[PDB]
């Protein structure tokens, strides 16, 4: 199966550095054309940087031109984008894609995204405090609060719960932290008698909870 | 640089409805134009390659259409799992232009919101604030009033709302307001109460609770 894996986003500051890497399994990338596409925050897609892996040509977007390099290693199967001098407007989801080299002209497989976000602020973990669940329905919930940078995965008994589950986009507060809730719904009957817990995950501070939210 | 001009850019529209979308280029782009579909927090999914192909997997309903330089994607009947931003592209040179997408909203019944309220958890008393979160659920249209009252006071600027995005098969919208104290605030007040004003809802319904209870 094709499959293009990207990692290397994260938090930088406005003026620094990130290598992203695009992981291509299932085809080879010295047979396509590989693409980085970018989508910054409630705005459209935006072309990046296009690189031929067989010879590394490359062609830039204006606004990047100077500022990032893409590159590729047949090797790997990886292709890359290393950026410099990273401003605000640049913090975006960044997305690789391979050029339809067999047959359809388009971008027809894409990475999952990786975010990048250009902030002076730094790291902070969250804090998970349990929505305590207060005969019809009942709802209950993990509240994961003032962590930075975005994002967080959160997930209900390991994964196991996904239906009713509501977890909402993160909004960011005055303070310059986000914060967001994840909340459920469940049988009444099912209170005490199933146990429930939420998987937390922040990986920029090594952050995984694991809060179990009880009456 | 040649541009996609695309429209609207968003529209609401019913369960089985047809939904045409419109890409301009600004110069002839001959067939190479692409569709795509974009989830929230999504790669692009790619609908329509050559202006007019259907990519092998993508559903029936989906087709594309050329006339010049206007180019057409066409939903013939609409599915709730067809919420999502789509794109045109071209590919006649470089480099590659996307239109600004258009945001597809599914148009659905009225559905009144069942608001629940929570009160904050002890750890987050013991770490020195005070979260209360109210939680309205399952609701259409996304228009709502959640209002806060302390001690039957109109709160404002200390609260903030976060919206789901559309449901894929009921079409409804979730939301949480959480109002944000210093825990010395919190314990200063009793009665903390949410008041939400919907279109489905007859009288805005009031969910309260009593600190310490």
């Amino acid at each position: 199966e094709v499959q293009l894996v990207e990692s290397g986003g994260g938090l930088v500051q406005p003026g620094g550095s990130l290598r992203l890497s695009c992981a291509a399994s299932g085809f080879n990338i010295k047979d396509t054309y590989i693409h980085w596409v970018r989508q910054a925050p409630g705005k459209g897609l935006e072309w990046v940087a296009r690189i031929y892996p067989t010879n590394g040509y490359t062609r830039y977007a204006d606004s990047v031109k100077g500022r990032f390099t893409i590159s590729a290693d047949t090797s790997k199967n990886t292709a890359y984008l290393q950026m410099n001098s990273l401003r605000a407007e640049d913090t975006a989801v960044y997305y690789c894609s391979r050029w339809g080299g067999d047959g359809f002209y388009a971008m027809d497989y894409w990475g999952q995204g990786t975010l990048v976000t250009v902030s002076s602020a730094s790291t902070k973990g969250p804090s998970v405090f349990p929505l305590a669940p207060s005969g019809g329905t009942a709802k209950l919930g993990c509240l994961v609060k003032d962590y930075f940078a975005e994002p967080v995965t959160v997930s209900w008994n390991s994964g196991a719960l996904t239906s009713g589950v509501h977890t909402f986009p993160a909004v960011l507060q005055s303070s310059g932290l986000y914060s967001l809730s994840s909340v459920v719904t469940v049988p009444s009957s099912s209170l005490g008698t199933q146990t429930y817990i939420c998987n937390v995950n922040h990986k920029p501070s090594n952050t995984k909870v694991d809060k179990k939210v009880e009456p | 640089d040649i541009q996609m001009t695309q429209s609207p850019s968003s529209l609401s529209a019913s369960v089985g409805d047809r939904v045409t979308i419109t890409c301009r280029a600004s110069q002839d782009v001959n067939t190479a134009v692409a569709w795509y579909q974009q989830k929230p927090g999504k790669a692009p999914k790619l609908l329509i390659y050559s202006a007019s192909f259907l990519y092998s997997g993508v559903p029936s309903r989906f087709s594309g259409s050329r006339s010049g330089t206007d180019f057409t994607l066409t939903i013939s009947s609409l599915q709730p799992e067809d919420f999502a931003t789509y794109y045109c592209q071209q590919h006649y040179t470089t480099p590659p232009t996307f239109g600004q997408g258009t945001k597809v909203e599914i148009k659905r019944t009225v559905a009144a919101p069942s608001v629940d309220i929570f009160p904050p958890s002890d750890e987050q008393l013991k770490s020195g604030t005070a979260s209360v979160v109210c939680l309205l659920n399952n609701f259409y249209p996304r228009e709502a009033k959640v209002q806060w009252k302390v001690d039957n006071a109109l709160q404002s600027g200390n609260s903030q709302e976060s919206v789901t995005e559309q449901d894929s098969k009921d079409s409804t919208y979730s939301l949480s307001s959480t109002l944000t104290l210093s825990k010395a605030d919190y314990e200063k007040h009793k009665v903390y109460a949410c008041e939400v004003t919907h279109q489905g809802l007859s009288s805005p319904v009031t969910k309260s609770f009593n600190r310490g209870e």
